[PDB]
RNA sequence: CACCCCCGUGCCCAUAGCACUGUGGAACCACCCCACCCCAUGCCGAACUGGGUCGUGAAACACAGCAGCGCCAAUGAUACUCGGACCGCAGGGUCCCGGAAAAGUCGGUCAGCGCGGGGGUU
RNA sequence: GACCAUGUCCUGUAGAGCACUCACAAGGCUAAAACCUUAUGAAACUCCGAAGGGGCACGCGUUUAGUCCGGGAGUGAGGCUGCGAGAGCUAACUUCCGUAGCCGAGAGGGAAACAACCCAGACCAUCAGCUAAGGUCCCUAAAUGAUCGCUCAGUGGUUAAGGAUGUGUCGUCGCAUAGACAGCCAGGAGGUUGGCUUAGAAGCAGCCACCCUUCAAAGAGUGCGUAAUAGCUCACUGGUCGAGUGACGAUGCGCCGAAAAUGAUCGGGGCUCAAGUGAUCUACCGAAGCUAUGGAUUCAACUCGGAGUUGUCUGGUAGGGGAGCGUU
């Protein structure tokens, strides 16, 4: 063994209560650990970036049912 | 099962586009076909077939579409999204769309 | 509230060091009056083991 | 005591027991006083001796079990390369976790059974009788 | 008897078997007990009976011990739970099992194991619950198991466990 | 939101779900009804689908009862831990202050809020 | 800026649980996978799940740092301790990471001695004062201090499994002025030289099983005995006897366990007629920390055309900057 692979510094890049420019990246994820609410659009590797400038808010009933909206 | 309708009604993510959606219920030919702004829990333009008659269901459906087109144009609406139900765009409902956008 | 340093800041984790510094006693044997505001009351609870709280 | 198939290696730590602080099954029993690993062989010696005291008996539950491999490095080698391969299995035994639990044998007989069964053990232990059990 | 100790008061080295709440729909109550004097009663009653307490204020309150929270490191009690008795078959209590006499397998066979030393049942009588359950094991043969289904249940008691579950069972030697 | 009830479509996002079950009937919905063709089945009008009344509330669905199940769930007590301060050679553990679960008991629920329409008391 | 408080969001550790995966404990059920009652472990298991922790916003509050831009660097070998892990043997003044602090770069008091530990960051001067850690019998500064005990071991002043009628403090179980525990005399029984055994096994090698008579009174019955019985004792019985005893337990301080190499020791003397100890309370000693008087620099405000006042600062390796002294 003695093998390993680079860190992928994934996360909630922008936490609810953070104003965001358009195109800011807010969550990094392997998949849909977050499912993108209103105003946000999710990319190829399933990072989801805000489309509209404003505050970031978490809709989060959880269990795969967590969504990131942006409010203007 | 009828995973046609939850699928087609998750594909109206473009209610985020601002257009209203136009539900239809090719059931008993009751084809009531409401128009809805989803943001409020509100519907804006009913067209139930209570006593419209008009004959066979495929043409009574177009009658429902042509009547609802006026019923919604009165209030000031023009953007449209045809949220079909489980039903195909097979004709008896397709007439509803033809007659509806014939006179928006 | 009355406050007096009676413990060195040396050898104590640096949050306690910037805590005493913003409290504004730079040497043991200093004292000061303090506001009742929860911010500074918690600023003093954080390093109460360094100080003699009087009131 | 040996585990029939696994994943290969482990690690270690301790804090007080959360599984099996109360006795069931038996009449009396025995409890640890000290955190520790216990090898397969320490179990088997307690079984051998308490089966010596329980001829034609059959009242010997063993409510513990070597789950954890522990792997000494080979002969004389400088450090470098893996944890060799496993040398023996051990069971974590935190205090208050029962090990042993007899039935069907009179108090002084079970008491002597537990004397010998503890003396082969690497820990303090205590015999208990059951009554504050939900 | 018990005194009030609401919130988190300190205890005497006389254990005062603290951390005791009695509850139903009505009211929650205070902790403080009288240490060994608790144990001297509990072993006699042992979940299958009730006894009144008299904190200052409430001169009486019946409860039947729901559960105990003993220390693990030093086999001693700590916290005890209680439930009030609203009477009129409301009681869901765990009766101890007991076995009578010589069995036919205790004659020539071997072991006589109680697989369920206690078993839960509802009691039609609230203030009258069995203190035990003597079982007539005399007539079983070696390798047979008395199932719960034929366990005597005096005075209209229901059985809160599986009819087919084994309770006692004779076992072969070795 | 005059009172109920039906078809639909939302918010909610198992305290709303399951099962047992009873009411429902041409008002609504639902099966049955026929198929060369619109249209379709990698075989079947079962599914879409097109042409309709009888018939029937069977099944499905709606709505009530329902605490067997699931779902939630205290208080209390712990586990643990932020800071402080200690003991044991060691594994390990204690104390002061404050935060504090999980499991279980007690107990809670077979929901709760809209919007448009259809037919009722005529 | 920084700490701290509020608000909010994100996390899958400790713990805890088996609901999936691997494992695994006693049974019931059965062509055993499966299934149920009961029972458990898990770095690569999670129905759950703190404490904390990070980002934002505010400052609803104390503070003084920050940011960028340009010149010069050095450093890129770390060391310990505590907490959390890995590797190791739950070895190492071991090796590798996280984290806090010290050391490096650190003087001063304590720890006999001692980079790391505990106290405390040295501008200068004083034959001034209060204290920290640590101390107060003599060395050696300062109570042979006070009060309730604890240990008679030099424990103190080197471990453990394990043992012990050692001793205090509680605490659970029995049998007693219808008179018990040792303690003296008195009896020891009945089929029965009891079934089951090897060659004989007969309280008394030993696998299987313990009921029944005669009795105020005795278990086919304890350790011994030659290979077997006797034999002196025992568990109940008794005149006497005259009042407490015996058992497992929690613990506080101690005993044993406990052998290495030039000569011993707690730093030494010596300490129980406390100089050990656990609990309390003072009174003082005790530092280059703090306070007093004097004094000078770094900075910054404040005044006059570096000066002076007030505050403040001044441990220091590589290094950067600044003012100056000496020689031709
Ligand atoms: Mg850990
Ligand atoms: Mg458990
Ligand atoms: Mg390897
Ligand atoms: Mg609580
Ligand atoms: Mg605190
Ligand atoms: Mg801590
Ligand atoms: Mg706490
Ligand atoms: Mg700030
Ligand atoms: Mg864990
Ligand atoms: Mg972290
Ligand atoms: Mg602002
Ligand atoms: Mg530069
Ligand atoms: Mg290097
Ligand atoms: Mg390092
Ligand atoms: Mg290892
Ligand atoms: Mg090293
Ligand atoms: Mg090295
Ligand atoms: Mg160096
Ligand atoms: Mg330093
Ligand atoms: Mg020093
Ligand atoms: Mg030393
Ligand atoms: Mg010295
Ligand atoms: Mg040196
Ligand atoms: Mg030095
Ligand atoms: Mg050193
Ligand atoms: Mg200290
Ligand atoms: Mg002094
Ligand atoms: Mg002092
Ligand atoms: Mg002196
Ligand atoms: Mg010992
Ligand atoms: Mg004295
Ligand atoms: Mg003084
Ligand atoms: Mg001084
Ligand atoms: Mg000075
Ligand atoms: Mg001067
Ligand atoms: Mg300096
Ligand atoms: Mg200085
Ligand atoms: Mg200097």
């Amino acid at each position: 063994n003695g093998r390993d692979s680079n860190p992928k510094y994934l996360g909630v890049k922008k936490f609810g209560g953070e104003v965001v420019k358009a195109g800011n990246i807010l969550v990094r994820q392997r998949g849909t650990k977050f499912k993108a609410g209103q105003g946000v659009g999710m990319g190829r590797d399933h990072t989801l970036f805000a489309l509209s400038d404003g505050k970031v808010v978490f809709i989060n009933k959880g269990k795969g049912a967590r969504f990131i909206s942006i409010e203007a | 099962r009828r995973k046609l309708r939850t699928r087609r009604k998750v594909r109206t993510t473009t209610a985020a586009s601002g257009r209203l959606r136009l539900s239809v219920y090719r059931s008993s030919k009751h084809i009531y076909a409401q128009i809805i702004d989803d943001s409020r829990g509100q519907t804006l333009a009913a067209a139930s077939s209570a006593a419209l008659k008009s004959g066979n269901k495929t043409d009574t459906a177009a009658a429902v579409g042509k009547a609802l087109a006026a019923a919604a144009a009165e209030k000031g609406i023009k953007q449209v999204v045809f949220d079909r139900g489980s039903y195909k765009y097979h004709g008896r409902v397709k007439a509803l769309a033809d007659a509806a956008r014939e006179g928006g | 509230m009355k406050i007096k340093l009676v413990r060195s800041v040396i050898g104590r984790p640096g949050n306690q060091v910037k805590t005493v510094q913003a409290l504004g006693l730079r040497k043991i044997g200093d004292s000061r009056e303090v506001s009742d505001t929860p911010a500074v009351r918690g600023m003093v609870k954080t390093v109460k083991h360094l100080l003699e709280v009087q009131e | 005591k040996r585990t029939k198939f696994r994943k290969q290696f482990r690690g270690r730590m301790t804090g007080d027991a959360k599984g099996g602080d109360y006795v069931a099954f038996g009449d009396y029993g025995l409890i640890a006083m000290e955190p520790a690993w216990i090898k397969s062989n320490q179990i088997e010696a307690c079984r051998i001796v308490m089966s010596r005291h329980f001829r034609r008996g059959g009242k010997i539950y063993i409510r513990i079990f070597p789950d954890k491999p522990v792997t000494k490095k080979p002969a004389e080698t400088r450090m470098g390369k893996g944890k060799g391969a496993v040398e023996y299995w051990v069971s974590v035994v935190k205090p208050g976790r029962v090990m042993f639990e007899v039935a069907g044998v009179t108090e002084e007989q079970a008491k002597e059974a537990f004397r010998l069964a503890g003396h082969k053990l690497p820990i303090q232990t205590k015999m208990v009788k059951r009554e504050v059990y939900d | 008897e018990l005194t009030a100790k609401p919130r988190t008061p300190k205890q005497k080295l006389d254990e005062s078997m603290i951390a005791a709440v009695a509850y139903n729909k009505e009211n929650n109550v205070s902790f403080a007990l009288d240490r060994k004097a608790f144990d001297r009663a509990f072993r006699q009653q042992s979940t299958t009976g009730l006894f009144d307490i008299t904190v200052e204020g409430g001169e009486t309150f019946p409860a039947l011990v729901k559960a105990v929270q003993m220390d693990k490191r030093k086999r001693a009690p700590i916290h005890v739970d209680f439930y009030m008795v609203t009477y009129g078959e409301p009681v869901e209590v765990s009766v101890p099992v007991h076995t009578t006499g010589r069995s036919q397998g205790e004659v020539q066979g071997g072991l006589v194991d109680i697989v369920v030393h206690n078993l839960q049942i509802v009691a039609p009588g609230p203030r009258r619950i069995p203190q035990e359950l003597v079982v007539d094991v005399t007539k079983m043969n070696i390798g047979d198991h008395i199932t719960a289904g034929d366990i005597k249940l005096p005075e209209g008691c229901t059985l809160a466990a599986d009819p087919e579950l084994t309770v006692v069972s004779v076992l072969p030697p070795r």
